[PDB]
């Protein structure tokens, strides 16, 4: 299986990862690919904040599924 | 040129090419209800050159639900020709008219951009096709109840500059080998961080000089740090340095004409939870035409089943696809209502729009967005005899919710933190909602002035209320937009220093906190204060075009503080100090010398100068410090005291000579320019750059512009008059005699010898002034400095100097910021709002949001909830806490704890203070365990305990029986 | 019992202890009685704290209780204030076969309302008044060149880390790499130059300029006007070692007196022999007037 994810600034990421991983690897893999360390990401996914323990089954992400990595900003 | 004074903020997001394209665009606006003041007031603000307001209604009464420029005299009016005064003060460099004539063939020649709501059926596909037939650019927006309708169609070849609104990114190159497939290697693999696909340019390359300068050529992404360019075969062979650069290639898109896209819609999603929403709302909003055409132009009734079957069975009749009939029927409810925050966050999209079809700057919608906030809704409904209207200004948003949701958000009380931008915008979404206009109220806090450039993403502010406070002015512009307001404004920085005013009795009787803040620290604040009271809290932070709002509920949510956003980026004490090798280095430590000469070089100076106990309170501070201090008041008052402008001249000229030949040259006595470690690769290769000392040269405008600068700075520090002439500067500057300089390889009894020096020769009567940086005004100097310094510094190691923007961007800590961002996430926070007013409690209901307009780019999630801990079997979050009640000495509080929770207590604290723990002294322990808690709080922290403190909150690191750590929920201690 | 047998029983009880930093003063406002560097960023930060900042310190207090390195080689002593974690102070003594050897080096360390997040703030205070560079990762206005101390971009390896790095982390960095036999070194493309006889006689020159820099401040000026945190710590520490301080800095004193093969370096190492057996004079007197501890 790949999986895309987007950045909030528009970059895109391809992942390899399987339908039984977990959201530890998940953001493992982001982070050799991007830098960011895990406790930093938010993986967001057809409405869901994905939280780490759970795998990817119970949040149905499947092969093309496209993951959103957000933040939060500090101005106002 | 743009004034830059005004449009500061708005420069580092649109820039300067998009904005000289927008003052040069003319936009015509038909239909001046809610959404449409707020595209036109958006777009102001944006600085357009010209916009035309045009409508045919007339104002009534179900217009004041969200149109904050009519008033209830202005009911029989035009409300284009009513809100033009209004608008027109927005911004004076646009010039605002209006039309009430009909829109013919000839007047839509003269627009760039024509925006059209409340526009039928018909009107809509004449004026869609004449401007796809004759290259006008066209944007429809709707609102209906709490659903959104946005149409684009900007040509049949437009053409985008910047796709995505990111700056390019530069890396260094190590390696890159010869062959057909040539593989660009990163420095000691960093990464790149280059897309696939993406653009590319070299420069500063050494070998293959051919790559530099050439056209960029497309880049296959291989790893993580390498990437591959093609044939390299052709060149010479690489040596060593060479940077690439991303560059960003402009995009060409054709859109289809409104007609087309109807049939073969492309929907931009808004909330992927609702994917198979834009389907059935485009058939409803299609079909809402129809619906008024059958019903003498009459929506349908609120919340009534009968005029709902009749939309669904219209709805089933238009069209063949299968539709959500229960969205339909939902649809068709509320369709005739309208609510002010939807309004703002539609407006703010659609002006968003309007620039980049003005600019061509950022990715345009493609074609058709469609959003709604059905979550808003009770969740059994509104019946209909509660959303009849009664006759007032909020008819159209008792048409949406009812009346007894106007009457919870008339005693609803909410304190709003900040009156920035989010802060205004906040403000008139709660005066236009009847927010505390009963016997609720609205508290808004601010403690900073109203500036100039804050006039650009403001718009309760104007330029006659500039040096005014932002609370007050605030809320007495909003106290004109809605009479029946009742606010509160104070002048005050939340924080542990005005618990006074803002103590538990004041966040008691609170329903509600919004975030505006612009810092992390006020944001934990705020976040502990809304656990501690247990109140919901309601966070909104922008970044240029991106923009976020997290809503945290109470025993539901976890807090904001539960996560962790990036660090902020330091630089390396290396880097800065010896290997500089980008412009932010330079900018940083041109920050840190105008810091250290001007500013700290003078406080004990001043001090001393001010306080004539000065001499006796530092004699008795601890080590090395009064030398430290009195040496420092010798050198800025006897030593480098300047007695006339030219010395400060001469003072400028060594300092320059000192930072740009004497220390390069020591550095470069240290490390030979040509020094080659063993294994091959120079010392002054890669991320370190060989520096080389400049040649003062008086014709050169750097050199005599840090000459002028520093000299004008230093003199004010001392008082002397400055001289802003640069031929008497240049005149002066060629007479100092610069020393030669070569490279390099009883504490009592001195106070007291620097103290009778101090006497003696220094004098008070002196005016030695630190320096406050100050990066707005133009005329102190400031800014002129820091640019000198950090281009001279570039210039030593070969680095490419900076404009005035970049370094004002970059060395000012400057926050991009416009307009329409803030007003889509003050919209999404309103909304967020009006979900807790309703009393929702499950997380599904609640929406996290993210946005990039850029892209564009939204999307929601559900709050996470807040963590599960056990201790003995008990579950807690961070919301529970253990209560503790009465007076009760130390050790009847560890008594307390080891015998009813079973905890022994190693670690008390209280704030950044501590207690009791394991490992303190045996004195002070035995000392503290009689005391009452609240003395032993007042003798740690060093200060009394205020009236107004009604409690106190402790944390605590216990063991459980078996003498392992257990985590376990803070104490709330009620003083008696 | 052997030398090294007492000194380890005895120094093991006072490697982390509290000490009264702070103390009240007048009109709800503190004063610091004790000479600290980040005084005036405690000020700043105010009240301000991250919720998660108060456990993780108070498990770094509880690492530091039990695991602080000791050793008769080097050591490392913690004091922390009475009512306020976050404010710290360390002594460091130099490792021994190094030009830091017995060398009592004071750290002043600051944890910002941020931690764990962002590094903590350490600044060295035994330089000599900014006129002695002991290290190429210790410039001589106290500053502290890690790759731990640095959230920038770097390698996730090498970061701070939030969730890995620690105090103990950083002081055994320190103590490790930077407190070095040859800290000639330590700079970067230096470190490939070694092996050649220049390359040694640079790094016989610095070691030289170490031996008297070390002498004078690590151990004079601790011995005659010691911090009020580390009096007891030091004068135990320069009692019981007084003997192998005396032959260590003989031994020195010998070294430099060898034949040089350059004269470049050689007169460079003749002013700092000179400086050395000054500095050595000065000490001897010093240490004979040490009244024994209890
Ligand atoms: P943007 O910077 O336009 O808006 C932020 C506004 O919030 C105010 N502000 C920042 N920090 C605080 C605290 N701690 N208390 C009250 N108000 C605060 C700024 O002054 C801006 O007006």
């Amino acid at each position: 299986m790949q999986i895309f994810v987007k950045t909030l600034t528009g970059k895109t990421i391809t992942l390899e990862v399987e339908p039984s991983d977990t959201i530890e690897n998940v953001k493992a893999k982001i982070q050799d690919k991007e830098g960011i360390p895990p406790d930093q990401q938010r993986l967001i996914f057809a409405g869901k904040q994905l939280e780490d323990g759970r795998t990817l089954s119970d949040y149905n992400i499947q092969k093309e599924s496209t993951l959103h990595l957000v933040l939060r900003l500090r101005g106002a | 040129d743009i004034d830059e004074s005004l449009y500061s903020r708005q420069l580092y997001v649109l820039g300067h090419d998009a904005m000289r394209r927008m003052a040069n665009s003319d936009i015509l606006l038909s239909g001046l209800g809610g959404l449409g003041l707020e595209i036109a007031k958006n777009v102001i603000l944006g600085g357009v050159k010209s916009i035309t307001l045009h409508d045919t209604a007339t104002c009534g009464l179900h217009d004041l639900s969200s149109q904050f420029y009519l008033t209830e005299a202005d009911i029989g009016k035009n409300r284009a020709e009513a809100s033009c005064a209004q608008l027109a003060e927005l911004n004076n460099y646009v010039r605002t008219v209006s039309h009430t004539g009909p829109l013919t063939e000839e007047f839509l020649r003269k627009f760039r951009v024509v925006v059209l709501t409340n526009s039928d059926g018909e009107e809509q596909q004449r004026i869609a096709k004449f401007a796809h037939e004759n290259g006008i650019a066209l944007i429809i927006a709707e609102t209906r109840g709490l659903f959104a309708k946005v149409f684009c169609d900007f040509g049949e070849s437009f053409t985008i500059y910047d796709q995505d609104g990111t700056q390019p990114i530069s890396t260094m190159i190590a390696s890159i080998t010869h062959d057909a497939q040539g593989v660009v290697t990163c420095l000691d693999e960093t990464r790149h961080g280059f897309n696939d696909g993406d653009y590319v340019t070299f420069s500063e390359v050494q070998g293959m000089q051919e790559l530099n300068g050439c056209q960029p050529l497309k880049i296959t992404v291989l790893g993580p740090y390498t990437f591959s360019i093609g044939d390299t075969s052709k060149f010479g062979e690489y040596k060593s340095g060479g940077v690439a650069t991303q560059v960003k290639m402009p995009k060409t898109i054709s859109f289809k004409p409104l007609a087309q896209a109807t049939e073969e819609p492309e929907f931009l999603i808004s909330d992927f939870a609702k994917l198979d929403s834009p389907a059935t709302l485009h058939v409803a909003f299609n079909a809402l035409s129809c619906y008024r055409k059958a019903h003498n132009g009459a929506l349908p009734r609120p919340w009534n089943e009968e005029d709902a079957n009749s939309f669904l069975e219209v709805v089933r009749a238009s069209s063949n696809a299968e539709v959500d009939e229960k969205l339909v029927l939902q649809f068709a409810k509320i369709c005739s209502g309208n609510t002010c925050p939807l309004d703002a966050a539609v407006g703010g999209i659609v002006a968003q729009e309007v620039l980049k079809a003005c600019s061509g700057k950022f990715t345009p919608i493609y074609q058709w967005l469609y959003f709604d906030a059905l979550e808003c809704l009770p969740t059994e409904g509104v019946e209909e005899a509660d959303a009849q209207p009664v006759g007032s200004r909020y008819d159209s948003q008792i048409a949406i919710f009812g009346k007894k949701f106007q009457e919870k958000l008339a005693d609803s009380k909410w304190f709003i933190v900040g009156a920035g931008a989010i802060g205004c915008e906040l403000l008139k979404n709660f005066g236009m909602l009847g927010l505390g206009t009963g016997n609720g109220q609205i508290f808004v806090t601010d403690m900073d002035l109203i500036e100039k450039s804050n006039l650009n993403r403001q718009f309760l502010f104007r330029p006659h209320d500039v040096q005014k406070p932002k609370s007050m002015t605030a809320a007495d512009a909003i106290k004109r937009m809605n009479p029946e307001v009742n606010v509160t404004a104070y002048e005050l920085r939340v924080g542990a220093e005005t618990e006074k005013v803002f103590s538990e009795d004041f966040f008691g009787k609170l329903d509600g906190v919004a975030n505006a803040l612009d810092n992390v620290d006020a944001r934990i604040y705020m976040d502990r204060k809304c656990i501690f009271n247990r109140i919901p809290l309601v966070e909104t932070g922008t970044l240029g075009t991106l923009g976020n709002v997290q809503v945290i509920v109470p025993f539901a949510t976890e807090s904001y503080s539960s996560s962790q956003d990036p660090p902020e980026k330091s630089i390396p004490i290396c880097t800065l100090k010896n290997f500089p090798n980008a412009i932010e280095h330079t900018l940083q430590w041109a920050r840190d010398a105008f810091e250290g000469v001007f500013k700290q070089s003078a406080e004990n100076a001043a001090q001393y100068i001010a306080d004539p106990q000065f001499t006796e309170r530092i004699a008795k501070l601890p080590g090395i410090q009064p030398l430290e201090i009195l040496d420092s008041i010798k050198k800025a008052l006897i030593d480098d005291k300047p007695k006339s402008f030219a010395h400060c001249v001469e003072w400028a000229r060594l300092y320059w000579e000192d930072q740009y030949v004497n220390q390069i040259k020591q550095l470069l006595f240290n490390f030979p320019p040509d020094q080659i470690t063993s294994s091959g690769q120079p010392f002054w290769s890669g991320p370190k750059r060989c520096p080389d000392p400049l040649v003062f040269d008086v014709n050169d405008p750097m050199h005599l512009d840090f000459i002028y600068a520093a000299a004008n700075l230093r003199a004010e520090v001392y008082g002397i008059e400055q001289v802003r002439n640069r031929e008497t500067i240049a005149e002066l500057v060629q007479k100092v005699k610069v020393p030669e300089f070569k490279p390099r390889s009883l504490d009592q009894d001195r106070v007291d010898k620097i103290i009778s020096e101090l006497l003696k020769n220094a004098d008070k009567s002196s005016k030695i002034t630190p320096l406050e940086f100050e990066k707005d005004d133009d005329s102190n100097l400031h800014m002129d400095f820091i640019v000198a310094c950090s281009n001279l510094r570039a210039a030593n190691y070969k680095i490419p100097p900076a404009d005035r923007h970049k370094s004002k961007l970059i060395a000012g800590k400057i926050i991009p910021a416009i307009a329409t961002t803030t007003s889509v996430l003050s919209g999404l926070a309103v909304l967020e709002v009006i979900k807790l007013i309703v009393g929702h409690r499950d997380l599904v209901k609640f929406k996290n949001g993210f946005a990039n307009l850029a892209l564009p780019f939204m999307a929601f999630s559900e709050p996470l909830p807040a963590a599960k801990n056990t201790y003995y079997g008990k579950e807690w979050t961070l919301w529970d806490r253990f209560e503790v009640t009465g007076e009760l000495s130390l050790q009847e509080f560890l008594n307390y704890f080891e015998e009813n929770e079973k905890l022994k207590i190693t670690m008390l604290s209280q704030g950044v203070s501590m207690l009791y723990s394991f490992f303190m002294p045996k004195a002070k322990c035995s000392e503290r365990l009689p005391l009452p808690m609240s003395e032993v709080v007042r003798r740690v922290s060093k200060r009394r305990l205020e009236p107004h403190e009604r409690s106190l909150v402790f944390e605590i690191c216990c063991n459980d029986v078996d003498g392992e750590d257990v985590e376990v929920p803070y104490v709330r201690y009620t003083l008696p | 019992k052997s030398i090294e047998q007492r000194y380890l029983e005895l120094m093991k009880k006072r490697q982390f202890d509290t000490f009264d930093m702070i103390v009240e003063s007048d009109n709800n406002s503190f004063r610091f009685v004790v000479s600290h560097h980040f005084e005036k960023m405690v000020r700043l930060a105010g009240d301000r704290y991250h919720p998660s900042r108060v456990k993780r310190l108070a498990q770094e207090a509880v690492t530091l209780s039990t695991s602080l390195p000791l050793s008769f080689s080097s050591s490392v002593f913690v004091r922390c204030d009475t009512d306020r974690l976050d404010i710290m102070k360390v002594l460091i003594t130099g490792p021994a076969d190094t030009p830091y050897a017995n060398g009592c080096f004071e750290f002043d360390v600051f944890f910002p309302p941020d931690y764990p997040n962002q590094p903590m703030l350490i600044n060295l205070e035994t330089t000599g008044r900014h006129s002695v560079r002991f290290n190429p990762n210790l410039y001589n206005d106290g500053k502290v060149c890690l790759s731990v101390l640095n959230t920038w971009h770097g390698r996730p390896e090498e970061k701070w880390n939030a969730q890995t790095s620690s105090f103990l982390q950083v002081l055994v960095s320190i103590q490790s790499l930077i407190l070095v036999p040859e800290p000639y070194f330590n700079e970067p493309g230096f470190e490939r130059s070694r092996g050649s006889p220049s390359g040694t006689n640079s790094s016989r020159e610095y070691n030289s300029n170490i031996y008297q820099a070390c002498v004078r401040w690590a151990m004079l000026e601790q011995i005659r006007s010691p911090s009020q945190c580390f009096k007891d710590v030091i004068h135990k520490h320069f009692w019981l070692k007084r003997e192998e301080i005396c032959a260590q800095i003989e031994g020195w004193i010998e070294e430099l007196g060898k034949p040089q093969y350059t004269e470049r370096a050689s007169r460079t190492i003749s002013f700092n022999s000179m400086v050395l057996r000054r500095h050595y004079r000065h000490l001897r007197e010093e240490l004979s007037k040490l009244k024994p501890p209890r």
